[PDB]
């Protein structure tokens, strides 16, 4: 194929987080596979950066939620940024539980990866306007 | 298959409206099985056995509705309180017809009471308006029935919660009692002319015979009633150009009736589509098993939404009164009464008539007009606040200082001593000084007159428990200014983040440190990082002024406890006792601000200073809330700082050595 | 009477909070009556005490839940120390949809006063094991 790699994804995500100095953050983690190499590599690469990042506790999604223990994790996110890893029928579920906790604020952002950005046309109404996504999908080069 | 309705009513063409209601309720819906029984009960002068025939005649007879329809009756006090009470026992909704009290808006006294009118305090809401109409902030409250008066402040707090100003002055007493025009002189000494009054007729028309002979109803004068206050001599007795409020078909029993009828009737034919019916049994002999669909039906009657009748849209809240009420707004032009306006649920308008007001034109006059006499108290400021006895009597000698400057005194009143010492010793004696000369340039700038008093104590004021029910509490001139006897504190204010939650602040006048007074080896101290005064003992005596307010910027210090805790067997009343002590060398430091030791050294070299200056903050000018006093006087103030007018005073005071 | 009204079972009660720097705390209240005057004397005493209490704001009801606008005011709350001002049939509900939402956690308090506690016999088993209670009912003191 062409393209990245989730790995080279989460570096451009770093990279952005690193140009607006957005030390402190926090990261959810559902049960989507190939999540604990994302979290190992967000740890190693927290330990090979200049920044000495403030990274909150990952909270580990279990199966559909109860709203009862996995909303103790919730309330313990004091940060800004929040990163999330999930697919697109989690992701409404995941939204419409921080836009009812509040959670959702001018200072609670939402950077999610290119996967569960799915199709341009079908868009959900629980997405929070100013939602950032990072895919591949360019538009000023064809496929020829 | 049977409904039975209970009333007590008394009149019989009523009684007869009442059957024709009934009759012509089953009209309409159809021709259903279910049958309407109405029975209707006259009354006994007594309270007791009527409550008695009521009570066991409704369990005689399993009725769902009890009705009280009795406006005209000669007992005052309007109780339909004990069938209600029985009928509460098994959760039977009583809808009360007449009274309005505030006694029975309580659901937690009156478990299944209804009603259909509103008590007075929702006036209060058409009174806010006339806030949102006239746009007036500050009012006057005098309420004299309790058993209303925390029902109606807790109205009003919660209809100033939302502009989140303060009602400038509340009353409440004891009703019958006639000697109430020293609150009432009170109240007029204050700025506002707004008056909201809430009690009976007779407290109603002694106040207004107060106002009468006092002429308490001249121009500007807010005068703002309801319906119990423009009834019975209190009409008679009630000035011309008065506002008042009129309900409409508030006594028009028979329209109410026929409401009441159709509101019971459609509950009943929503209630009969749901299941889980049950029935009040024989309660008077061997049943006191409680009806269990009480609050069930009184979450039918929650939701009861009508579009019949001729008042229009009666609409239950969740404390069960009446929404969208249509009132009328009343005047009293010439012992007549005259209409001004109309009210729908949520607007007021006026009508084509004029309002004409008891003083001058016929707009709304502007019954905020400022103290020109701002009323200022002090504390005896030994460089800044010179206080002399009088000559011969009340009279201030006219000296001349040396640079060619008379002393421009003023005549104050101050008590003598201290509570001990004196018991009642007040007399009026010169007071002169700096903050007297700035008090005599911002009555130069801004042409306003003064009342220059003291502060009973040598204190500044504390936050401190008072000896009951744990309430905090100030005292001295914080003490003083708050209980609206003073209104300017023009004093050296020690400004800090407590007293900024509760007061407004103007801009410091004063800017300066702290130091230590010393008598003059060791001889200075270098300020807080001494060590040996962070383990002290009894050898270096330190101490401040009691309940000042540097006792409360170490409180908030809370890593100098230890000082905290050894300064408080030492504290004196003034400084000036400080100053003596510390002159037979009886103490050894003295924390205080900076110029006036530098003064009290220019007068005495024995007096000696720090060399350290910390806590570098400013002193300025102690003031109420949000207040017209504020803005022109804080530019009267920066107007001071631009020009040469503090070296002026540097030169009478400061700059001046000796 | 010979009771104990609920002013001065509410300063008893901010007594015990006060003995254990249970500083931090919230207040929900529903439409049960007599609620107006514990919220204005709750106030009058945070204003007359040497504490300073960290009080989080009211939690109002209009009905019985939706759990759709009363759900906001719920996950507002993220403070230990609960108080609540309702009925037993009420509090049957409130505690049901706590546990719902996890609110019933080792951190989070629960306190209630005497008036909705009634019967000693009918306890149902949606309460929890812990929920701090005052009552003046005296087994030692007879009623004779």
């Amino acid at each position: 194929q062409f393209g990245a790699s989730i790995q080279q994804q989460a570096t451009v995500m770093l990279k952005i987080m690193q140009d607006y100095d957005w030390h402190v953050f926090s990261l959810v983690t559902t049960i989507f596979p190939g999540y604990r190499d994302f979290i190992s590599f967000i740890k190693t690469t927290v330990d090979n950066s200049f920044v000495g990042w403030d990274m909150q506790n990952v909270i580990t999604l279990d199966t559909s939620f109860e709203d009862a223990k996995t909303q103790v994790q919730l309330k313990k996110i004091h940060s800004s940024v929040i990163l999330l890893y999930c697919s697109k029928d989690e992701a409404v579920l995941i939204l419409s539980e921080a836009r009812s906790l509040g959670l959702t604020g001018y200072d609670f952002f939402w950077i999610v990866p290119s996967l569960v950005s799915g199709n341009t046309e079908l868009i959900p109404k629980e997405f929070p306007s100013g939602l950032i996504s990072v895919s591949y999908d360019d538009w000023d080069y064809s496929l020829e | 298959k049977i409904v039975n309705i209970g009333a007590v009513l008394s009149t019989r063409k009523h009684e007869q409206m009442f059957r024709e209601a009934v009759n012509q309720a089953n009209k309409r819906h159809g021709s259903w099985k279910i049958q309407l029984n109405a029975t209707s009960v006259t009354h006994k002068p007594n309270a007791i056995q009527m409550a008695l025939s009521v009570c066991e005649d409704l369990i005689s007879s399993q009725v769902y509705a009890i009705l009280v329809s009795h406006p005209p009756t000669p007992n005052d006090h309007f109780t339909p309180t004990p069938v209600s009470y029985t009928a509460g026992f098994y959760r039977i909704p009583v809808l009360g017809l007449t009274t309005r009290m505030s006694i029975y808006s309580d659901k937690s006294i009156h478990l299944s009471f209804l009603r259909t009118v509103p008590p007075y305090s929702h006036q209060s809401s058409v009174w806010f308006e006339m806030m949102r109409v006239y746009n007036w902030n500050h009012i006057i409250l005098l309420v004299s029935d309790d058993h209303e008066g925390r029902a109606a402040q807790k109205r009003l707090e919660t209809l100033l919660e939302e502009r989140e100003s303060k009602a400038e002055k509340v009353l409440q007493f004891d009703p019958g009692t006639k000697n109430v025009t020293a609150l009432l002189m009170e109240a007029r000494e204050l700025e506002a002319r707004v008056i909201i009054l809430s009690a009976s007729e007779d407290d109603a028309a002694t106040v207004y015979r107060a106002a009468a002979m006092l002429n308490m109803t001249g121009s500007g004068y807010v005068w703002l009633v309801g319906e119990r206050e423009i009834s019975g001599n209190a009409l008679r007795y009630a000035p011309d150009g008065i506002i008042g409020l009129q309900l409409i078909n508030g006594k028009n029993e028979s329209a109410h009736i026929s409401d009441a009828v159709g509101v019971v009737a459609q509950a009943v034919h929503e209630l009969l589509e749901k299941e889980n019916i049950t029935d009040p049994p024989r309660g008077c002999v061997g049943n006191t098993n409680i009806w269990k669909t009480g609050p069930l039906f009184k979450r039918v009657l929650m939701s009861s939404k009508y579009a019949d009748g001729v008042t229009g849209r009666v609409e239950f809240n969740e404390d069960g009164d009446r929404k969208f009420a249509n009132y009328s707004i009343m005047n009293l032009q010439n012992r007549k009464l005259v209409q001004v306006g109309i009210y729908n649920g949520t607007h007021v308008i006026p009508n084509d008539r004029k309002i004409i007001w008891p003083g001058g034109e016929t707009e709304k006059p502007r019954g905020y007009q400022m103290s020109t006499r701002l009323k200022i108290v002090t504390i005896h400021q030994e460089p800044f606040v010179y206080v002399k006895p009088t000559m011969s009597d009340g009279t201030c000698k006219e000296e001349f200082t040396v640079n060619g400057d008379p002393v421009k005194k003023v005549i104050c009143t101050g008590p003598n001593d201290t509570s001990p010492g004196s018991p009642r010793h007040t007399v009026p004696q010169c007071c002169y000084g700096f903050c007297i000369d700035l008090l005599i340039k911002l009555a130069r700038t801004m042409n306003f007159t003064y009342e220059v008093h003291l502060v009973a104590d040598g204190k500044f004021g504390t936050q401190e428990r008072v000896n009951n029910s744990n309430k905090k509490e100030w005292n001295g001139m914080m003490g003083e200014l708050l209980s609206g006897q003073a209104d300017m504190i023009v004093a050296p204010l020690t400004i800090n983040n407590e007293r900024a939650q509760y007061i407004e602040f103007s801009k410091p006048f004063k800017y300066q440190g702290l130091t230590i007074l010393v008598k003059k080896p060791e001889e200075r101290i270098t300020g807080i990082n001494d060590p040996r005064l962070r383990n002290p003992s009894d050898k270096f005596i330190y101490a401040t002024v009691k309940q000042s307010s540097v006792d409360i910027y170490f409180r908030r210090q809370v890593e100098l406890s230890t000082m905290y805790r050894h300064m408080e067997k030492h504290n004196y009343e003034s400084a000036a006792e400080a100053i003596q002590a510390v002159r037979d060398n009886k103490l050894h430091a003295f924390i205080w601000d900076s110029a006036v030791l530098e003064f009290e050294a220019s007068q005495k070299c024995d007096l000696v200073t720090t060399g350290e200056l910390f806590f570098r903050s400013g002193f300025g000018i102690g003031m109420r809330k949000d207040s017209p006093w504020k803005q022109n006087v804080s530019l009267s103030i920066l107007k001071s700082h631009e020009n040469g007018f503090m070296e002026d005073l540097d030169k009478t005071w400061v700059r001046y050595q000796e």
